[PDB]
């Protein structure tokens, strides 16, 4: 049960508030027992000598004894649950942040193991099952323990045997039942958690791609498998309900046995006298009422077969090391940046063949180069290595005659801007979907930069307060590319990485975009990865096939002269 | 959420108990039997105690009632077990049925209505909102009659001994409903607001998780934490707000029950002493009546507290039923769901006059299109970006709502029995994604029983087997989350192979040569031309080279078509087409 230890240590910040709960619990349990015990004893003892000889003075037992037990029984309970709950959620939310932080600094190959449909389950629905741990696990046990000892010690003053019998029966039940009801709950909770995660993942995967499923008629199979994986979850829930019902029945039977034993045994005298009188009533009533405190003890321990699984999942999620690591206080931004790649060798994880070997290049003080290649040749892998996603397994990647590693996250992520070939539309306001580049900016530069790229149709009607992405307006296939280009010019930066502009645009729009890009980027350095051989007047042309530079021409002229590669690339094959 | 909305939601929730009233009746009967048994036990215990205390009679003469008390206890335990099991089963059945209905409607909806909310919101609505009605459907409904029935029997059994205690209980009884109806509405509204906040949080988290690459490359590692913190605070506040009302109601009920118990005990204690002597049937008061009343009163009050506890579960169910009821009353694309089959084979012909394709909100994405594709042939759409070509393809597929046009073979497209209609299409899509797990399953998504034509399909579209002897396993490679195992240009060929496996009668080709080099695009184009020559096609190609023998060219922009001609007659002075071709040829 060591999986529950780290999450049980979150008491150093809310110790007093949670301890007040257990104090109030023992107080209200004591009041609840005392009310019935005193009422029974008064009703029994007012009838023996109450007919004549009114010497049992009246105005102490009902007034002080009972009216003081009808308030504490209620006011004790209401303040007990109102405080503790307030603490518990105040912890849970904190966890919901902490895990999220540990999920941030691993985008590539880090979260590629876990399916993205169940990480949401771990974050949301697997942190809401610890409220049982923070509410029911601790307080009932100590409350029942203290109440049982207090009652037994109080009753031991008269006829040790009876009080010892009652206390022993209560202690035996308390120490026996939870260890016996933990067992089946273990397996049932494990199945519950696993099946809930699987069902959520499958349901999420069923959507986000309904179009292809429904066009090709492949939805009935997935629906059938969804129902199949839900049936077992329902069955396990039924098993849990059955176990709970059996627990309640056993509690009732134990209470009946205790009541019967205490009633029958207290006949020959509860302490001498061979005929007690008015004491059997209190002894019966105390046993009758004492088990309402012990009733909820087993429901707290039975449900520990589900909390452990969630704790294990969260612990696994929060204990993964990163793969990059950053230095400190090395920002020192500049205006002119060069680039040097002496040797680069990379092998993707879990793979066995190098996807990028033997690459060397040098870009000097704001050049303009474009690289060409086959459909698959590791050209987008080269770009993603310059933003420190993975770590090269050989060679060096210099930057302005300085190692890339000796640069903190506030600098490498500042003088680098990228335009990836897979754009994402965040479900947020257009003003918030475009302020990622430059958070400060203004509300006027946004319109100006949105008008030159050529959109001119989004800042209308509602305008910059419209809701884009899912749940709102969805952009087309070219507007997405234009928006990706637009949120790469506000960021500025002296080094731009255009992964693949103009993929899904017509001739006129692409021409306008090319003219704009050429005009605005003049003092910077551009590394283009293009498939259209359109307007190649750059200062360096580079071609790749599998790993290395086939020809580093850099003039666009001798390729038309030397009948090598790129000579057949544009004529046709 | 006004009073009328709550009434409508309550009626809708009550509608679904028809298939479980059969077990609700059994639950009510079992509760009634338990209520009888507990009274019997109380009477037995009271008689035993009076005989034991007053007359000092030895145990042996009271050997009879002990066995009856034991039997009553055993019977009570058995009854409670059976009642709990029956209640749970009756609760589960209705949730199963409701989830089946919701999934059916969601499948019938389509891909345009699904994007109305993020997938996280859909998952939360399907799981939590459906699962949170179990308490209402299992506990509250049987208890609504038990809380009326059992106290009446208890007070009736108490009556024939001393009317004062019964009068006290009857006077104390009516106060509870007046004090739960004062917080019911607040609970019912707070529940809905809390559920809305939870759905918002889940959707935000899922959407942020999907696009982590942009956040990393742009360095936004601080604002997202702030947004998550705000969402968590908004969730926590509503949760505390509903729990506070629940606690207050429970405390008030407990206080009143305790006060009534104290009053009854005080009266019975004072009566024996000869101080009050007002309530009796002129025969005094005995210990048996007092003990019986003392034992029975808390059990008289318990069902009312149970009803007060289950009222908040009912409020939770009412609040949860607000989000999934509105969605179940929103019109779909075509609100008829027609029924007709357009035979088989019989080469198609798409003809439309004045077709205005709308949006799932009410906007307009097209204009007065007038066209007719005669008995096969091939059609290409070329024009300025942002005109509505993909909207036309979606309307032809059947994911949007049109207005009075687009009939095929003389039959309107509105009543073609969608399940039968979608069998004649071989979609290719723009920016495709792989929804399966293994690379072999995606290429076999149409006809999953074939092992020889798979190789021919993978070799005809070509260049999908060129990278096959490079993956770790082979044709059974477990592709990544979206497409992480493959690149961008290697998924287009997979989609093309998927679209070319089996014959069809209508081929809606989106842009097939996306992110491809010259050789690969040329081979895929040759394969697609060979496949397309055999039946009706519709292409939205974006390059103005090699279209000399495509039979028809439709230049379209601003959501309408101006020029519908041929390559020879449109390459001389054909307005916008000439300008586009000139730009394309001069830029090279
Ligand atoms: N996440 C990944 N894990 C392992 N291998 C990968 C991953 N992503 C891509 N690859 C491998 O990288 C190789 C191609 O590299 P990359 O994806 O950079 O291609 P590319 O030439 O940039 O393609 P494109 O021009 O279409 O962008 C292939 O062998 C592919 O399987
Ligand atoms: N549901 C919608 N709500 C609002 N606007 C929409 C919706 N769907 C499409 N649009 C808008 O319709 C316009 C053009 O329609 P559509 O999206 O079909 O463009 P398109 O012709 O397919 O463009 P392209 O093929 O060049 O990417 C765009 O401005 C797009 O944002």
């Amino acid at each position: 049960m060591r999986a529950l230890l780290p999450y049980l240590a979150l008491y150093k910040r809310h110790k007093w508030m949670l301890s007040l709960g257990i104090v109030l619990a023992i107080v209200t349990l004591l009041a609840s027992i005392g009310l019935l015990t005193l009422s029974g004893w008064f009703l029994s003892a007012s009838a023996v000598a109450g007919v004549a000889g009114l010497y049992s003075f009246n105005y102490m037992l009902p007034a002080a004894g009972v009216r003081g037990a009808a308030i504490t029984r209620t006011a004790g309970r209401y303040f007990e649950r109102l405080v503790s709950h307030d603490a518990t959620f105040r912890v849970l939310q904190h966890l919901r942040i902490y895990t999220f932080s540990k999920l941030l600094p691993l985008s590539p190959a880090g979260l590629a193991r876990y399916r993205q449909g169940e990480l949401l389950n771990r974050v949301v629905a697997d942190v809401d099952t610890l409220d049982h741990l923070y509410l029911r696990v601790i307080s009932p046990l100590v409350g029942a323990f203290v109440v049982i000892m207090v009652v037994t010690i109080g009753l031991s003053f008269l006829d040790f045997t009876l009080a010892f019998t009652l206390g022993g029966i209560m202690l035996l039940t308390l120490f026996l039942m939870p260890p016996l009801f933990y067992r089946a709950g273990k397996s049932t909770g494990q199945n519950l958690t696993h099946l809930r995660g699987q069902y959520r993942q499958q349901l999420t995967a069923w959507l986000q791609g309904q179009a292809e499923l429904t066009i090709f008629g492949a939805s009935d199979r997935y629906r059938t498998q969804l129902e199949n994986t839900e049936i077992q979850w329902l069955e396990a829930q039924r098993r849990q309900s059955e176990l709970t019902a059996l627990s309640q029945a056993i509690m009732l039977l134990i209470g009946a046995l205790a009541v019967i034993l205490m009633l029958w045994m207290a006949s020959g005298g509860v302490g001498g006298n061979a005929q007690p009188g008015a004491l059997i009533a209190l002894f019966v009533f105390c046993a009758l009422a004492a088990f309402e405190a012990l009733a909820p003890v087993t429901g707290a321990f039975q449900h520990l077969g589900q909390v452990i699984a969630s704790a294990v999942r969260i612990t696994d999620l929060t204990d993964q090391k990163p793969e990059v690591t950053f230095p400190d206080t090395q920002t020192r931004v500049a205006d002119r940046v060069s680039l040097t790649l002496r040797d680069v060798q990379f092998t993707y994880p879990e793979q066995s063949q190098q996807a990028l070997k033997g690459i060397s290049l040098q870009v000097n003080a704001g050049e303009h180069i474009a690289i060409l290649g086959r459909t698959g040749c590791g050209k987008s892998t080269l770009l993603q290595l310059l933003t420190r996603a993975w770590d090269p397994q050989q060679g060096e990647i210099l930057l302005n005659d300085s190692p890339i590693a000796s640069l903190n996250e506030a600098a490498l992520r500042q003088t680098i801007s990228v335009v990836p070939q897979r754009v994402h539309l965040f479900s947020a306001t257009l003003r918030d979907n475009l302020l990622l580049a430059s958070p400060g900016s203004s509300d006027e530069a946004l319109s100006e930069i949105l008008r030159r790229v050529g959109l001119e149709k989004l800042l209308e009607d509602a305008g910059l307060n419209s809701w884009l992405g899912e749940g709102g307006r969805q952009l087309s296939g070219g507007e997405l590319r234009r928006l990706a280009i637009a949120r790469a010019l506000l960021h500025d930066a002296p080094l731009v990485l255009l992964d693949q502009p103009t993929e899904g645009l017509d001739a006129t729009t692409e021409s306008q975009i090319l003219e704009l890009l050429a005009e605005m980027m003049r003092e910077k350095t551009v590394l283009m990865v293009t498939h259209r051989l359109r307007g190649l007047s750059r200062f360096q042309q580079i071609i790749v096939m599998d790993n290395g530079q086939i020809i580093e021409q850099g003039t666009h002229a001798e390729l038309l002269a030397r009948q090598g590669r790129y000579y057949q690339f544009k004529q046709g094959l | 959420m006004n009073k009328s909305r709550q009434k409508e939601l309550t009626r809708w929730l009550k509608q679904q108990s028809v298939i479980s009233q059969r077990w609700l009746n059994i639950s009510r009967l079992l509760g009634f039997v338990s209520g009888i048994l507990i009274i019997a036990q109380a009477w037995f215990m009271a008689r035993i105690l009076q005989h034991m205390i007053m007359e000092n009679i030895p145990r042996e003469a009271l050997l009879l009632p002990f066995t009856l008390l034991v039997l009553t206890f055993v019977l009570r335990a058995w009854v409670v077990w059976l009642r709990e099991r029956v209640g749970y089963h009756a609760g589960q059945h209705i949730r199963f049925a409701i989830r089946r209905q919701v999934l059916d409607r969601l499948q019938q909806a389509g891909p345009a209505w699904i994007q109305g909310k993020p997938a996280g919101s859909w998952a939360t609505l399907v799981l939590e909102q459906i699962d949170d009605m179990h308490d209402y459907y299992a506990r509250y409904l049987p208890q609504m009659a038990l809380a009326v029935s059992v106290p009446l029997l208890i007070v009736v059994a108490i009556f024939p001994s001393n009317w004062a205690a019964a009068l006290i209980l009857l006077g104390t009884a009516p106060l509870i409903p007046l004090f739960m109806a004062l917080v019911g509405m607040g609970a019912a509204d707070a529940n809905r607001r809390n559920f809305l906040a939870l759905a918002r949080l889940s959707g935000h988290f899922l959407d942020r998780l999907r696009g982590m690459e942009t956040l990393r490359i742009f360095g936004r590692g601080e604002a997202e934490i702030e947004s998550i913190r705000s969402a968590s605070e908004d969730f926590r506040q509503r949760t505390m707000e509903v729990l506070r009302l629940a606690f207050l109601s429970s405390g008030i009920l407990e206080f009143f029950t305790s006060l009534s118990i104290a009053l009854v005990a005080v009266y019975f204690g004072f009566s024996y002493l000869g101080e009050l002597d007002f309530g009796h049937y002129d025969t005094g008061v005995t210990l048996a009546a007092g003990f019986l009343a003392l034992i029975l009163a808390p059990e008289f009050f318990q069902p009312l507290r149970d009803l007060g506890t289950f009222y908040h579960a009912k409020a939770q169910a009412v609040g949860a039923a607000d989000s999934l009821k509105t969605f179940m009353e929103t019109p779909l694309a075509h609100p008829q769901r027609g029924e007709a089959e357009l035979a088989l084979t019989d080469p198609l012909t798409i003809e439309a006059e004045d077709l205005f394709i709308t949006s799932p909100e009410g906007k307009t994405l097209a204009g007065p299109l007038n066209f007719t594709l005669p008995a096969g042939q091939r059609a290409v759409l070329v024009g300025r970006s942002g005109s509505g070509k993909s909207s036309l393809l979606n309307a032809l597929s059947g994911f949007l709502s049109y207005q009075g046009s687009l009939r095929i073979n003389g039959i309107e497209l509105r009543d073609l029995s969608p399940e039968s209609w979608r069998k004649h299409l071989s979609w290719v899509g723009q920016n495709p994604q792989l929804p399966a797990a293994t690379l072999r399953d995606n290429v076999l998504l149409a006809r999953p029983d074939a092992s020889e034509q798979e190789l021919q399909a993978a070799l005809d579209n070509a260049w999908v087997s060129e990278f096959l002897p490079l993956l770790p396993q082979g044709v059974d490679t477990p592709v990544g989350d979206q497409a992480a195992r493959l690149s961008v240009g290697q998924a287009q060929r997979v989609a093309v192979a998927r679209a070319l496996l089996n014959p069809c009668s209508l081929l809606l080709l989106d842009q097939p040569a996306a992110s491809l080099d010259a050789h690969s695009e040329q081979r895929v184009m040759e394969a697609l031309n060979a496949a397309s020559l055999r039946q009706t096609t519709l292409m939205v190609t974006h390059q103005l080279e090699d279209l000399a023998d495509w039979d028809v060219i439709w230049v379209m922009q601003d959501g309408r078509i101006i020029e519908q001609g041929r390559y020879a007659e449109l390459s001389v002075a054909g307005g916008p087409f000439a300008t586009l071709l000139a730009h394309r040829q001069e830029e090279i």
